[PDB]
């Protein structure tokens, strides 16, 4: 799926992907954003 | 060894791991506060009128 998204959307980079099966994406977003976070979030995910 | 990450909000040391620690200021007011003796130091003659 990472490969497919990269193929369809060239503007994305290796740092614009995280993992949706665990809660590891929080650390990714916080690290790459400088700790500020994100402005919009679109969340079709579960409790944890 | 211990590490602190403000960005990720994590503190890891050995087997412990703390995330999302929030701290609120205490009033800082403590009773029985010290009462220093304040004084001046002035030359004083012997014979005053």
């Amino acid at each position: 799926k990472r490969a497919y998204l990269q193929a369809r959307f060239p503007q994305l980079d290796s740092t614009s992907f995280a993992n949706s099966r665990d809660t590891s994406f929080e650390q990714h977003v916080l690290w790459h954003t400088g700790g500020k976070g994100v402005d919009l979030v679109l969340n079709s995910l579960a409790e944890e | 060894d211990v590490v602190v990450s403000r960005w990720l909000r994590v503190t890891v040391a050995g087997g412990v791991h703390i995330s999302g620690l929030h701290t609120e200021s205490a009033p800082r007011r403590q009773q029985e506060q010290q009462v220093p003796i304040l004084e001046k130091f002035c030359f004083t003659p012997h014979t005053e009128e």
